[PDB]
Formats: C-alpha cells, structure tokens, sequence
RNA sequence: GGAUUGUUGAUUUUGUGGGUGGUGGUGCAUGUGAUGCCCGUUCUGGCGCGCGCUACACUGACGGAGCCAGCGAGAAACUCCGUCGUGCUGGGGAU
C-alpha cells in the first residue's frame, strides 16, 4: 500500500529533510541556487553558502531509490528554511537532472500542488509533529552526538512505533533545526556524512533491520 | 531567550560572541 | 552581575581577588576566621550553577577544621597559622548556637562565637560536598583530608552531629560514585587529507597579446611569400 | 640515577634535530654548505654532532656568528611594446594589400 | 636565573579542510 | 596513566566483552600509595590523573584552558616553562586588566529581594546584616 | 600489559595508490561513463543540454548522462569508507578511456562544475590541485586489470545474478585479497561490460537499483563487515 | 528679543522614549472580507597536421682527482675517492 500521512498506525520511514533552500526568484520565478543567482541573491539579502538546493535533490534522490522505498516502507518531509512543509510522495519519481528538478519547484510552491492525470508532492500544513505517527520516536543526525549501530538502534526499538530522522540539508549550521521537536541527538559516523551519504547509510540500516532486502 | 544566553555564556560564549578559548592568546606568553 | 559566567568583567577579577583572601589571610583570628567563613558563601553563591572548582575552598576548610581541633600529632600537611584556637573540650555541641555570622560582631571580636563560626564554615563544607566536589572526577582524593579531619571532630566530640552526617553523606557518594581510570585521548579518528581541483571555468583547448603576435606574424611571412613568388 | 646530557628553532627556521649541524643549517635560506661549515668552525662546534645534540651556548654561538659575520671577519663572499609592435605590423600589411 | 633560560627557550619555542557537504570556492 | 585504553568502550564490542568489561570496572582500585617516600615503589605509574581532569572545571578560564589541552592531542613538543614559572596573584589581577579583547558586562535576570539573611529571596543565606 | 604507541595523535590513513597492490581495499569501476566533450567551447556532452549535435554525431541521445556518473562518485567519495583511507573509483568511460580518480579528490557538489571538470580533465589528460602537491584525477593505461591489486576479486552488480548479503560475502572473503565492484553507471544496457575480467557476477537486491544506490549499498556494508564505522 | 524656512514665521531644530512592515502583492468566496498565503527617483558608462631538443633523480645530484678520439685548413660520456639522501629533496632552472 503507498503509505500517506492519513495512516499514523504502520511502522514506516520518515526521513525529515530539514531547512531545505528551495526558493523561487522572480526578476519570471525561478529556483534560486547558489551559483547561478548570486547577484540576485545579494539584493534579497541572503547569503548565498545557504542557497543551496541541489543538496536537498539527491537526498531525494537517494531516498525515494532506496530498496525501502520500493517496499512502501518510506515516507519523506522536506522542511523549507522559510518554514514551508512538503510531503514527498512514495510514488513519486522526481527528475534526475537539476535543471528539471528546479522547474518542478516552482511549480510546486507557486501552485501548492503537483497533480498527475494522488498528489506527488503536497506543501501542507505545519508543525510536522501532527503529521507524523502517534507512537514515534524522534532523533536527528549530530556530528558531536555519539556515535550509534543504526542496524542496532531500529532493531532495539519497538515494533508499533515508528522512528523519525531529522537529515539536516545546510552545506553548514549548527544543528538545532530539530531541537524541538525531538527527544533524543544521535550521530552516525565519526567521520561528518554528507545529508545524501547519512541517509543512505541510515535506509540501508533499516533495510538490514527488517530484513527489507 | 535570557536562560538560553546564561547558557551559552556559562560554556564559553564571550560577547564583545567569540570563545574563550580566544581570550588564551598570548595570555600566558605576556 | 551574572556570575554564572566562564568570563566577566568584574566577576572574574573579583573572584581572583576573593580567592587569594581564602588562601594568602593567614586567618589567625576568630575575627579572620569568622571573615573567611563569609568569603566563602559568596564564592560558594558565585559557582551556584556554573559549578566550578575552587581550589582555595578546599586549602580553607582544611586548616580552620584543624585549627579548631589543635595538633593531633596526625595532619603534618596542613599548614596552621594559629594553634591558640583549639575549643574546649567542656563545649556542649547540642545547645541550639546560631550560625548567622552578623558582619557588626566582625568588629566588636568567646567560646559560642568560635563555635558558631565553625557550624557556618562547617554547614557551607557539605553544600560543597554535595554539589562540587561530588560531580568532580577527584572527589575521593579531594574529600580523603576532610573526611580524616572530621573522623577527628567525631571521636573528640561524640555528642557532635554534624560532622557524622556529613560523614556518612560522605561514605554514601563515595559508595556509589564509580573510581574507574580516566580516560581521554580518545580521539575521533581523522579523515583522509582534503584537497580541490584547480583547472579553469571556460577550458580553451601579455600573453594574449604574444600569441596575437606570433599567429598572424606567420600569417604574414606566408604571404609575402607567396605575393614576391 | 641522575645523568643530564628532535627538531629545534633557528632563525625563526625549523631545522630537524635529526641531520648533521652543517647540512641541518644549510635548509636555512642563505645558508650554504661551506657557510654552515664555516659557522661551525668558527663555533667551535665540531661539525659531526647532530643539530639536536647542540647544547645551548652553542646555537647562542652560532647565531652570534651569522649574525654579525663581519664583527667575526667572515669573508665578505659568503654574505605596450608588443601593442606597438603589433600596430606596426598591421600598417605594414595594410600597406603591402 | 630566569633571564639567561629565557634566552635559552627562544630557539626551542617554533612560532607558528572541506567537510561533510561543503563546496570547493568559488571564483 | 593519561588513558588506560583496556577501559575503552567500543560499539563492535561483542556482548560478552561489554560483561568482561563492567567486570573489570568493578574490581579496580587506585594502587598509589602517598606515604611511600621511594618513588619507584609507589606504584604511580598504575594510577590515573584524575586530579587533572578536575582541573578544567578550575574557576578560572585560561586555568581551565590550560589543563584541557591533556584532553587534546599532543602535537605540541614542548611548553616554554619560563612563560609560566613567574606569576602571581597580583600579576593576574593586573593581566585581567590588560586584556586584549573587551567584553561587554553582563547582567542577572534574576532577582534577590535581599543581599543577606535576616537575624522573600535571601541572596547570601547565613549572613546577615 | 601490552605497551601503548608512543604517539597518540591522529594521523590521516595513508591516500591509496595504484602503485600500491599490497593493501586490502576496495575498488568501484563506474563501467560506460558517458564522458565526452566537443567544441560548440568544449562542453560535455550532456542528455538533455545537447541533444541536436549528438544526433549530428549521430549517438543516441539516451545514453548521454554524465549525471549518473557524477551522482555515483558523489556518494562514493562522500562515503566514510573514502574517509577511512580504504576506496578508489576507476571510471571506464564508453569511449574506451580509463580514469583514476584520486580518493583526495573533491568533485563540485553542483553538476555544472563537475562538468567543467570533466572537459578540463579529458584534454590535458590530468588534474592537479589548487595547493599544486598532488594530482586528483588522471587518466591511466587500459587494461583496467593492470592497475588493480595483484590478489583481488572481481564481482559485477547484475539484476538476473542471485541476490546476495554484502557484508556476509565480503566477511567469506580473505583478508590480503581486495574486492572489485563493476558498477554499470550506463543508464539501461546489457551487463557484460566487464565479462572478460570478472570472474563471476552476482546481485545485490531482487529490486532494481540504481548505481548510485547500488554502490552507495556495497560500501555500507563493507564498513559493517570491516568496522569501519 | 526669532525654533526654523526660502526673506519666513512656530510649519521646524535639538535630547530622551517610542508605534508602526503597506501609493505590497498573489489567489479565495456576490464590489465587499478585524479575506488565506507570504513579502522607488534621476542620471553616468559598458587553429590543424607535424619534427627536434630539456626534465620528472640514488644506475642519481654535488666537491675533488684521473684521463682516452677522429673528421676537418681562402671533448664528453667516462673511472677512483668523498658529501647528500626518498622529503617536489642538495632533481627541475622558467619568472
């Protein structure tokens, strides 16, 4: 069954893409991205180190190809940094070039909704808490946070409940994006991980762990 | 907001928010 | 002022200050003593969450224990400045004595004064076993000179209460807190050397103005040549 | 029990306390084989030990003598035309057309 | 005393990394 | 002494090398003895400089820097003791105010209806006026 | 009991290099990389930016993707398997032309540079770094199989071969040995692109994956049977 | 008895506090909505195809010593003894 956040009681992924830098440029609306819009950046003021939304792609990218989420084990939420909310679809098959990604984006933000003729990706209403399951366990990646068996973490976890992931896309900030929302930090690697690296490395834990394969 | 910066400055925030580990420059040298 | 800070203007350098008082005074006097026993509640108040160590506490309240007790022949490491002020053996050490040190008695300054200065200086010595020196990784070694001093105070004083708690609240952290060897260095492994490619944005496959020199230089002895054929 | 005999720095150079005093001075800019050699001479260190084993006197020695090698009496050995162009050429095949 | 081995320690005194998802500079 | 690396915990490590390990927690004790006056029979070298570790919570912050750096890697080959031999009380006080950076001064949120005890909110419980 | 190093400061594990054989490691061939470039400027050949002019070369535009082989180094140097000192990537290019790829290296994150990258690299046949004290990515002489390790196994991803658990196959694996991975960055094909080195051929999921997943997959595992963590 | 304007007359000026996103957009519901959602002005410039030679050192670099040719009429490589030392180093010699 392609799982939606209408169902709060299967035990399921969700990878929550925090403070993600999708954001639409007009001079017409375009995705900002660091190195084709500095100049314009600079007249909105934002740095353009956090304009980055190529990071959040192959995030993306490797998630929804990630063997889990051919098992309908997996749901995504991307956390824009402006404070914009979006479900990621299972089903959905996001383009593997940039350029492509970038045009679906503004679509989405603009128009609220992608629509195929289920919605694909659906911007919604924060907080996230309320649409993550009701039994859940919340942890995020920290690199000073010590370090963890993921394949250890999920197996000692309960079965009803459900783990969240709270994968910070910045090139760089200090990672209290999540504080609020969760309970726990917990780090990776003692080596940093990339936002794409971390994830995959945390997805192919969880398939090991149920034995997804 | 107040707590939070009680915080930070019992761990080293310095505000002119710089570190304590700074102000050990030269210190002992001079 | 915020004393709850690893680095402030005035606290700092009054906390610098202060904590010479605890250690250069040779506190010869219940007057001295008595001045000591207020230095160190402030001292105590300053680290009242930032929870630091404070050397001179612990040289402070080990010789005004002794001094009260002179000597046993038993703590040849601790330096005394006054051995005059040993208490009496008749003191009751159950009379209900107030242990508010009013800063007026500082100037006017027997027995019941140098007792009461003792219960103040002897009540702040458990708020700082409770909460310093406890989370300290050294409280063993820290506490291992109090804990003898007041087996002392005890076996003098039998009827004397406070130093059996605090004795006993002594023997419960230490039963409980585990003395393993420390250990530190261990480090995050690191990664392998990190370096970026250099090359150029647009790849070509006064030096522009050389090679504009040299390709239509050729240019032009070629066809000169061919114009004087 | 009691018996008192890597790297160190000098002229604001790290020099390995591994190599020979002569060829460990020589990394020094300015400072040849025959100059270090010279310098050690005139030290009195001799030249075998490794920079490491130099005791202090001697390094206070050796930069004493470098620097101030004349007060020892060291010998005094060891201290748009192309726009033009082109202009030029141009008339002259503008010329020859 | 302190004068003659503070000579001494002038000579023995030598004065004197991407990360996770961090980009080479740009120019 | 720094470190003892047998007392190391390691993900990978096998439950029955967790057990070996509490087991091995439990049975230490500290082997220095202070009232041997030979020091090759004191039995230092089995020990740990936990005295130390309590050194960098010390009140002041360059102190406290100073001993964190046995928390920190050892690159440095060696400390210029001259630079460290000569201070004094005073010479910190008159250093803290030659300070290279100034720092604003900072304030208390919280209040204290009275500075010290009597004979709501009591700053210095007792001590009184 | 057993004496403890006498340096105790971390030290970068030494770059792997081809001239090295000895070393157990970990080598990914990204197999039919579509690496080419062509003067418009020299730009590379790219599925979507260039579609008229490889019709004109007369390619089919459906296997133009750099894209994926950009994707599959990304993660693999990204990898904390790289970072352990203990990984290369060769890049077989469609072309015939072999790429070592230095584990120092860093790939731009954004598609755009990589490419740059891709048309500077292809032409003066190397890349140096911006310090200039190592070169990142130089192309190397085919056979493939004389770079690699002298003792080495050789395994392909291939969708019809049995399912397999990585981390139990590289644990029955030697310790001397190293293991091959020929990861089809080729975006649909047939699996024989390294039949005639590879000895045998074996799959990682009954689903299909792509190749920046399924390397991505190998290399965790791999950490999990060596501990690298 | 002139704060201030450009002559003028209390419109301003100064010091301390201090509320405001609004000649803002975009859609929604028969214009209206304590609507949802977010957040300017005028000029001045703007190569392709090919040769030959030198390097990437320890079979090498440097300091000494030893020495062997044949062409043609308006020596080196090399050998002996020393230094150096896997470090873009005592290789490289452009600027």
């Amino acid at each position: 069954p392609v799982l939606t956040s209408k169902d709060k009681i299967t035990k399921r992924m969700i990878v929550v893409l925090a403070m993600a830098s999708l954001e639409t440029h007009k001079i017409k609306y375009v995705l900002l991205n660091c190195d084709d819009h500095q100049g314009l950046l600079k007249k909105m003021g934002r740095d353009i180190s956090e304009a980055r939304p190529d990071i959040t792609h192959q995030c993306l990218l490797t998630l929804l190809d990630s063997p889990i989420n051919k098992a309908g084990k997996l749901q995504v939420y991307i956390q824009t940094s402006r404070g914009i909310l979006i479900e990621v679809n299972p089903t959905v098959r996001i383009p593997r070039t940039f350029k492509r990604f970038s045009g679906l984006m503004v679509q989405l933000l603009h128009k609220l909704s992608i629509r195929s003729v289920e919605k694909l990706l659906k911007v919604i209403k924060n907080p996230i808490t309320d649409h993550l399951p009701t039994k859940c366990r919340k942890v995020t990646l920290s690199f000073d946070a010590p370090v963890i068996r993921v394949q250890d973490y999920i197996e000692k976890l309960d079965d009803d409940e459900s783990i969240c992931v709270f994968v910070g896309a910045m090139a760089r900030g200090k990672d209290n994006f999540a504080d609020e929302y969760v309970d726990e930090k917990v780090g990776l690697s003692n080596y940093p991980l990339s936002a794409s690296v971390a994830c995959s490395k945390f997805c192919h834990g969880a398939e090991d762990a149920w034995n997804i394969l | 907001e107040l707590e939070q910066q009680r915080l930070d400055r019992m761990n080293g925030m310095i505000e002119l928010e710089r570190g304590v580990e700074d102000l050990d420059d030269g210190f002992w040298e001079n | 002022f915020s004393t709850s800070d690893q680095y402030h203007l005035v606290i700092t350098p009054a906390l610098i200050l202060m904590s010479q008082f605890l250690e250069q005074i040779k506190f010869n006097s219940l007057k001295r003593i008595a001045f000591g026993a207020v230095l160190v509640r402030i001292v105590s108040q300053y680290q009242r969450i930032s929870k630091r160590y404070i050397p001179e506490v612990v040289y402070f309240f080990q010789k005004i224990l002794l001094t009260f007790i002179v000597k046993p022949l038993d703590f040849e490491n601790i330096r005394l400045d006054s051995y005059e002020l040993g208490l009496p053996l008749d003191v009751d050490f159950t009379k209900k004595r107030s242990t508010i040190i009013p800063l007026h008695t500082l100037s006017t300054m027997p027995v019941d004064q140098c007792v009461s200065v003792l219960l103040n200086v002897m009540e702040s010595l458990d708020a700082t076993i409770s909460t310093v020196w406890k989370s300290l990784p050294a409280f063993n070694e820290i506490i291992l000179p109090i804990q003898q001093l007041l087996s002392a105070y005890t076996s003098k004083y039998s009827d004397f209460e406070k130093p059996r708690n605090i004795l006993n609240k002594v023997e419960k952290l230490t039963k409980f807190t585990e003395h393993i060897p420390l250990a530190l260095q261990n480090h995050k492994p690191v990664s392998i050397p990190t370096h970026a490619p250099k090359y150029e944005e647009n790849f070509n496959p006064i030096n522009k103005m050389k090679a504009q020199l040299k390709k239509e230089r050729k240019f032009t002895m070629k066809e000169i040549r061919k114009d004087a054929k | 029990s009691l018996v008192v005999q890597h790297i160190l720095r000098l002229l604001n150079t790290n020099v390995d306390g591994n190599i020979k005093i002569v060829y460990a001075l020589t990394t020094i800019k300015g400072v040849g084989r025959r100059y270090s050699n010279l310098v050690c001479k005139k030290a009195d260190v001799d030249l075998h030990k490794r920079a490491g084993e130099l005791t202090q006197e001697e390094l206070e020695r050796i930069v004493q003598i470098m620097q101030n090698p004349t007060h020892y009496k060291i010998p005094a050995w060891f201290l748009t035309l192309a726009n033009n162009v082109e202009s030029k050429l141009r008339d002259d095949l503008e010329r020859l057309k | 005393d302190k004068k003659a081995r503070r000579r001494t320690l002038r000579f023995y005194t030598s004065k004197i990394r991407f990360k996770g998802d961090d980009d080479i500079p740009y120019k | 002494m720094l470190h003892n690396p047998a007392f190391i915990s390691n993900p990978f490590q096998t439950p029955d090398q967790v057990a070996n390990l509490k087991t091995l927690k439990e049975n230490y004790v500290d082997p220095f003895d202070v009232h041997e006056s030979d020091p090759e029979l004191t039995h230092a070298l089995d020990s740990s400089l936990w005295e130390l570790a309590s050194l960098m919570e010390h009140y002041h912050p360059n102190v406290a820097t100073l001993a964190k750096i046995f928390a920190q890697p050892f690159k440095k080959l060696s400390y210029n003791m001259e630079d460290f031999l000569d201070w004094n009380y005073d010479s910190l006080l008159n250093a803290e105010s030659s300070r290279k950076l100034k720092t604003l001064p900072t304030l208390e949120f919280e209040a204290f209806t009275n500075v010290f005890d009597n004979e709501g909110n009591v700053y210095l419980p007792g001590v009184a006026w």
